[PDB]
């Protein structure tokens, strides 16, 4: 800790490089937090969790109860441990309650006043925070596995919606719409997810084994097929282009959007170039995914190394994006971890499991 | 409150960045300088190098390259800003209207992109194709080349290896081709891929990868014969070229890291390398043309080299971020010519209130290691020259008027080793001459213009009084028993020609040298002076004189010669010169020692009884004073090495540092070439000169060949507490001999409570006048002095230095075992008063309204002073992520955090514990911290910016406190310490930087920050920036993780910039506003009399 304290007083090593440097330090030795505490109030394994891209403070959590809780993160009391209380929850007195599970929810990129939320009760609904109310309410042919927006800029309002159906679904917000489709995949898509770096460029995570990008722009044709053999395999029609061997329910950008990360059924992470679709053969080993359903995981930012929180069976395994190197299993859920969620204002990390129960996770020392 | 100001007191001083091309004109050899926020082109010139353009830029240059594309006449400039900002700049200049203009611009910032380690990396091609950017991982960037690219559009190529040291071009290829070593985990490797702009991406490179070393840090791009590529490790440095492999490794070179290099020889023969132990190395190279074989010398010993260009003719400029910049000659041994006063990473800083005057001072800890010391920064005045003749040796200088008649002046007479000379001064041009009635071989004690129309020549043979109208001699004095003259002083028409002990007073009558009196003395006559006070007619009733033996001033009455007051100084330092003079309108006394300590007594006429006594040291050679009639009042020079001018204004005295290395003598003369001007004198050479009115900075380094970490001055002990760590390779043995073990008296910590190259520290007691050291301290083995207090603690009123350390051991990074010690430096001892253990690193210490506070690793916690001389802990507070630092006002604390930007901590005393009052939520990695008033709250984030809280009033959310200030800055924030630096705005703030740059900061009402804030955006309409960037985006808060416009902060420097554009110009920043021209450039004016 000196040293970094020395060199940065007199400018020998690149100040804002030794925050990064000083970053992947951290999160190697994250543990437990023993001294936080989420505020118990969903009833189902928490499907999802989001915390706002503004400041961090507020977050969403999604559970299998139909329920949505938005939460207070902070620490005000004179005190160093804390539990972090629900501002507000949309429970079952509420008009518009979510009837079934709930398995995404996400902050408004770029306005913190709306959020959203899709469901096994075939909707996506639109909210008002600072009211409570509703908004705008969509409803599907087929049960909803996965919703998102870019976080890119604000030049579309189009939400990717993976329900059932292997049409993906892309709504407008910007008046009622939702006529456009994409078309390709052939069973249920679990999994979409919009490019970090590009404006119009969507990933599709469906459960034919196969994962495909989208310029949304375009009226027809998907731009790639994720090829995990990279060609080498000499394969028959309708079964060649998969990138994993069982259905493919995982997805999330790299913190600069130059790679994908695809976790399948068949207990594989396999990193992806983004542009060419590229296996990259970062190895991870056997990574544990027996899911039915979406399997929600984050990526760490802002640090030298870029790591990569899957959940694994009771845990949140921890690798390196590019090393493929296993830091640990952040371990103290009982349950199996659903969803995992990584801070990028204090390196910290929050699992939602199906012990009902969301857990903090901090840098020790 | 609310709004604040941030202008420059001292401009970047530390060389991140040298280029050398014909960058002014096709056969005008340029040197380029690369200060942070500021460019600067010389041309070189067989002697010295000549300042052509210094200019300022809006970003932190990290980029600087210059190259000719084929069909332009001569080279033209790249830069790149931190931010990104991309420029190509052509200079063109007419007449003496110097222009820098911009032939293209664009940013170039990837939005999100992880940023790589190394840092930014801007390289050219040889054939000016491309201009290739390595600035995040896996990202490479190709600004093109081959067209009017003006808005400088680039296209990234994806780079599949992440990690990567460094990158260049290559020579000789048919296609721009880029040579790296990167990292995967087999170590690091070198390769290849050619660059195309059509295809847009990379292709097979002509030659493959080769292993290379595991800390090879650095590629070197061998020009077109040869050809191929130099990579320097640590251990070895190897050759690739495609069809060779060639590798050498000097145990010459294994000892440290070789950072910074550049071509000597264009052909690539001559290599300058250069490390962080200060020595420059010798690349050669040895010659179907191919590599025969590499060679290294070690050439010398330089400041520790950043950059380095070597110019013409064995000349090298030498930039270093680390401590005064050279330009060193190449000779063995190397031999620096110039060297640049650049103030080091200014690690710690004070402002100390010397002369207890109206105005503070600035010392510094700058640089690190080898080059570190301190550095002392006041405001003085420099001097116009007119002449400096070349005189070797002038003991004395006196002003006459040769004709009666002028009431100008035109005489100027010299002391020497045994003789007088005479200077004619002929009107603009100074001459020798004679004189008669003055001789020229005896050796002048004093001489001037007399009453009655006479002249006088007072020498060591004797008084020789002589009329002026016709000249010769009307009357000569001389002791009876034919004696010398000891201690000379007169004025215009009474002498008191001193003798050994006894004392011959004298008057100047119409042709006659009259007596009156004639005394013994206790010892030896020391000093003496008249001057004409009250005068009544022209006279004196009073005389002024010291001794020897017993060290005493003593003020006579004049005709009977009895002593009213004899004064005792003490000491074994004997007094030098004296003087008496009127200031405002009291009457006081100036006593010059030999030492530079100054008495100035207070005095009247009737009586003589010498009235409160001061003591201000200005000096530490003899200092002899001059009375000067600066305009209305008249003024004293006094002559040490630290040369002042004194004069008073409104009933308390004021100490004006003078500009001049060591002035000897000097006398008030008003010639009509050089009407009222000065008449100086060195060991050298005698000057002529005018006051300059403007009032710049003066700097007086100290070296210290060592790591200063903390200072804090004791004003009763008199001198510095300095916190030191010098390096010492594995008992151990120091590589050179620092300021900690050439001290008078030594000691070694006995503590025995805490039971290959090591940082060794010591507590340095440095004399604030000599700036020796007076006692060094070495700690135990491994610790760490890092914090540092001068303050009485308790209801003990004893003054203490008191440091807060940790234990440091290779297995933990971060201490679990520290202490508190408390010193005493009193009777030329260091005493050690208390101890105290604690479980890790003290980062912090500031007194507390009678108690001790200290940062204790993540602790924050306040101590009181036991009676029984230990220290009680009364509170703690267990909440932080890391307690760097500490500021106080009232019962209020502020917190900054390693990242949770600050907390206003506060005390309330009923219970005596801590309250958390008010936190800032924004996730800030924070450099220093700092209270304006119990309201607002100034921090420095890491990403080099500058925001302010402030306090929130109707619920209990107010804990949260409110941004009401974004700016970035520029400059890493090292430290802010109060006070000010002269004598609009309320409060003076000072900070000092990473790259040398000092820093005023004040606060403002309303009404200003809107007149000043139009104002700024008025003249960024008229101002053409350097590489056409805009200012508020310069100006605009700035990390990764947000972006937001300069709010709550005007910057000074663009204000200050309005006097220095051209007339009209202004007018138009008028326009409209809500004020007339001529308001405005009074009040900017107004506004430099802060800083």
């Amino acid at each position: 800790m000196l040293g970094f304290l020395s060199a940065r007083q007199t400018g020998l090593e690149d100040p804002l490089r030794l925050r990064r440097a000083e970053s992947t330090r951290r999160v190697l030795g994250l543990e437990l937090n023993k001294d936080r505490d989420v505020e118990r109030i969903h009833g189902g394994g928490i499907n999802t969790l989001d915390i706002e891209p503004v400041e961090g403070r507020y977050m969403l959590s999604g559970g299998s109860d139909g329920v949505i809780v938005l939460y207070d993160l902070e620490n005000s009391s004179r005190q160093s441990y804390y539990t972090c209380k629900a501002v507000c929850s949309i429970g079952r007195d509420h008009p518009d309650v979510h009837r079934y599970s709930v398995e995404t929810v996400q902050w408004y990129p770029h306005d913190t006043g709306m959020f959203t939320s899709s469901s096994f009760d075939k909707t996506l609904k639109v909210w008002d925070t600072n009211t409570l109310q509703t908004a705008d309410v969509f409803n599907f042919e087929e049960t909803v596995y996965s919703h998102h927006m870019s976080p890119v800029s604000t030049k579309h309002c189009l939400v990717a919606v993976g329900t059932r159906g292997p049409k993906v679904q892309l709504c407008d917000l910007k008046s009622g719409s939702c006529s456009h489709i994409l078309q390709g995949h052939r069973q249920e898509i679990l999994a979409v997810s919009w490019s970090p770096r590009y404006d119009y460029i969507l990933a599709t995570a469906s459960a034919d084994s196969r994962v495909k990008l989208w310029d949304v722009r375009r009226a027809s044709g998907c731009l790639i097929t994720l090829d995990q053999h990279n060609g080498k395999k000499s394969q028959a029609v309708e079964s060649a282009n998969t990138a994993h061997n069982g259905k493919v329910n995982g997805l999330c950008f790299t913190s600069d959007g130059l790679h994908l990360l695809t976790v399948g059924t068949d207990n594989r992470m396999r990193l992806w170039n983004s542009s060419n679709g590229e296996n990259t053969l970062v190895n991870y080993g056997k990574v544990c995914n027996n899911s039915k359903k979406g399997l929600k995981f984050t990526v760490s930012c802002g640090c030298s190394s870029e790591f990569v929180f899957v959940p694994y069976g009771s845990t949140i395994a921890v690798y390196t994006v590019y090393s493929g190197e296993q830091i640990t299993m952040l371990k103290g859920h009982y349950k199996t971890v659903d969803c995992c969620v990584f801070q990028s204002n204090f390196q910290e990390l929050y699992s939602g499991s199906r012990d009902c129960n969301i857990l903090a996770w901090v840098p020790s020392l | 409150m609310s709004y604040n100001y941030v202008v420059t007191a001292q401009k970047p001083t530390a060389v991140n960045g040298c280029v050398t091309g014909h960058f002014t004109s096709a056969e005008d050899l340029n040197l380029l300088i690369a200060k942070n926020t500021r460019l600067e082109i010389y041309v070189v010139t067989a002697e010295g190098l000549r300042p052509v353009k210094e200019v300022g830029m809006y970003g932190k240059i990290a980029v600087m390259e210059l190259f000719r594309p084929k069909g332009e006449s001569k080279d033209l400039l790249f830069i790149l800003t931190a931010k990104y900002n991309a420029c190509i700049l052509e200079y063109k200049q007419s007449g003496e209207s110097i222009d820098i203009i911009t032939r293209a611009h664009g940013n170039v910032q990837d939005r999100i992109g992880r940023p790589s380690e190394t840092g930014i990396i801007g390289i050219i091609d040889p054939e000016c194709r491309m201009i290739g950017l390595r600035l995040y991982d896996g990202l490479f960037k190709v600004i093109p080349l081959d067209r009017d690219n003006k808005e400088l559009k680039a296209f990234n190529i994806r780079l599949e290896e992440l990690h990567v040291i460094d990158v260049k071009f290559l020579y000789g290829c048919q296609a721009p081709t880029i040579c790296f070593v990167y990292q995967d985990p087999q170590g690091r490797h070198v390769k290849t891929y050619e660059v195309s702009l059509r295809e847009k991406e990379f292709n097979k490179g002509p030659w493959k990868q080769e292993n290379v070393e595991a800390e090879a840090s650095m590629v070197i791009a061998v020009p077109e014969p040869f050809g191929g590529a130099i990579i320097i490790g640590q251990e070895s440095i190897t050759y690739h070229n495609g069809d060779k492999y060639l590798a050498i490794a000097p145990p010459i070179i294994k000892q440290s890291t070789i950072v910074c290099h550049n071509r000597v020889d264009p052909n690539g023969s001559r290599y300058l390398l250069g490390d962080m132990e200060g020595r420059l190395f010798m690349l050669l190279l040895e010659k179907t043309v191919t590599l025969k074989d590499l060679r290294v010398e070690l050439l010398g010993e330089t400041s520790i080299a950043e950059c380095l260009t070597y110019l013409d003719n064995g000349v090298v400029f030498v930039g270093s971020r680390l401590g005064d910049s050279q330009l060193v000659k190449l000779n063995s041994y190397v031999v620096a010519m110039e060297t640049f006063t650049n103030l080091g990473p200014i690690v710690d800083m004070c402002v100390v209130d010397l002369e207890r005057q109206g105005q503070g001072q600035l010392v510094t800890c700058s640089g690190a290691f080898k080059e570190g010391s301190l550095r002392i920064i006041r405001n003085g005045i420099g001097i116009h020259e007119h002449a400096s003749i070349d005189l070797p040796g002038i003991k004395g200088l006196w002003p006459l008027r040769s004709d009666p008649n002028r009431e100008t002046d035109d005489t100027l007479v010299l002391s020497f080793v045994g003789q007088t000379r005479v200077l004619m001064l002929n009107g603009e041009e100074v001459e020798e001459t004679e004189l008669m009635g003055f001789v020229d071989d005896q050796q002048t004690f004093f001489c001037g213009n007399v009453a009655h129309q006479q002249l006088i020549q007072i020498t060591s043979a004797s008084v020789r009084l002589v009329s002026q109208e016709p000249k010769a001699l009307v009357s000569e004095w001389k002791e009876p028993q034919a004696k010398n003259i000891s201690v000379a002083s007169c004025n215009s028409s009474q002498v008191v020609v001193a003798v050994g002990r006894a004392l011959y007073y004298l008057q100047i009558h119409p042709q006659e040298l009259r007596q009156i009196s004639h005394t013994e003395m206790e010892h030896e006559v020391a000093c003496l002076d008249i001057t004409p006070l009250g005068d009544s007619n022209g006279l004196s009733p009073l005389c002024a004189i010291g001794l020897w033996t017993d060290i005493s001033a003593r003020i006579l009455k004049l005709p009977s010669f009895e002593l009213l007051h004899k004064e005792m100084l003490g000491g074994e330092i004997i007094p030098r010169s004296i003087l008496m003079t009127t200031f405002e309108s009291s009457h006081y006394l100036l006593c010059a020692l030999g030492d530079g300590a100054l008495f100035y007594f207070g005095l009247n006429i009737e009586t003589g009884l010498l009235s409160d006594r001061k003591k201000v040291t200005l000096g530490t050679q003899p200092t002899v004073l001059r009375t000067f009639r600066s305009l209305s009042t008249t003024n004293v020079f006094a002559c040490s090495d630290r040369p002042t001018v004194i004069y008073s204004s409104n009933h308390k005295l004021v100490f004006s540092n003078v500009n001049l290395k060591e002035v000897n003598y000097m006398c008030p003369l008003n010639s009509d070439g050089y009407p009222d001007s000065l008449a100086l004198a060195n060991n050298s050479t005698l000057t002529i000169g005018t006051i300059d009115e403007i009032q710049k900075l003066h700097i007086r380094t100290v070296p210290l060949y060592e790591s200063p970490r903390k200072i804090c001055y004791q004003e009763v002990s008199q001198c510095f507490g300095v916190l030191s760590s010098r390096i010492e390779v594995q008992g151990t043995t120091a590589l050179r001999p620092s300021a900690s073990t050439q001290a008078l008296s030594s000691s070694v910590s006995s503590s025995k409570l805490f039971s290959e190259e090591v940082e060794v520290h010591n507590l340095l007691i440095i004399d604030q006048h000599t700036f020796e050291v007076l006692h060094a301290h070495q700690f135990l083995q491994n610790e760490y002095a890092l914090s540092l207090v001068s303050c009485k603690l308790g209801k003990d009123p004893n003054t203490y230095f008191i440091v807060g350390t940790a234990m440091v051991y290779p297995e933990e990074a971060e201490p679990k075992q520290g202490r508190i010690v408390v010193f005493q430096y009193s009777d030329g001892k260091l005493q050690t008063v208390a101890e105290k253990e604690v479980k890790g690193a003290v980062y912090s210490m500031v007194e507390f309204n009678g108690k001790l506070l200290a940062s204790i690793n993540s602790t924050v916690r306040l101590y009181e002073w036991t009676t029984e001389k230990e220290l009680r802990t009364e509170c703690n507070h267990y909440n932080n992520i890391m307690a760097l630092y500490l500021k106080t006002k009232g019962d209020f604390i502020l917190v900054g955090d390693l990242m949770r930007s600050v907390l206003l901590l506060a005390y309330k005393p009923m219970e005596g514990n801590f309250e958390e009052i008010a936190r800032d939520f924004n996730p800030n990695w924070m450099s220093a911290v700092e209270i304006l008033d119990d309201d607002n709250f100034l921090g420095a984030e890491n990403a080099f910016n500058l925001f302010v809280c402030q306090k929130d009033s109707t619920d209990e959310e107010r804990q949260h406190l409110q941004e009401v200030g974004l700016f970035h800055l520029g400059e890493f924030v090292n430290v802010f310490c109060h006070g000010s630096l002269v004598m609009p705005t309320q409060g003076s703030v000072l900070f000092g930087t990473v790259n040398g740059m000092i820093g005023l900061v004040t606060s403002l009402s309303e009404s200003w920050y809107n007149l000043l804030l139009d104002m700024q955006n008025r003249l960024n309409k008229v101002i053409k920036s350097v590489g056409k960037i805009e200012h508020s985006f310069w100006r605009s808060f700035h990390t990764e993780r947000k972006t937001e416009p300069a709010t709550g902060f005007i910057d000074g420097d663009l204000i200050e910039s309005f006097l220095d554009i051209s007339r009209p110009k202004m007018q138009e920043v008028v326009a409209n506003l809500q004020a007339t021209a001529d308001d405005l450039i009074k009040v900017v004016e107004e506004l430099t009399r802060i800083h």
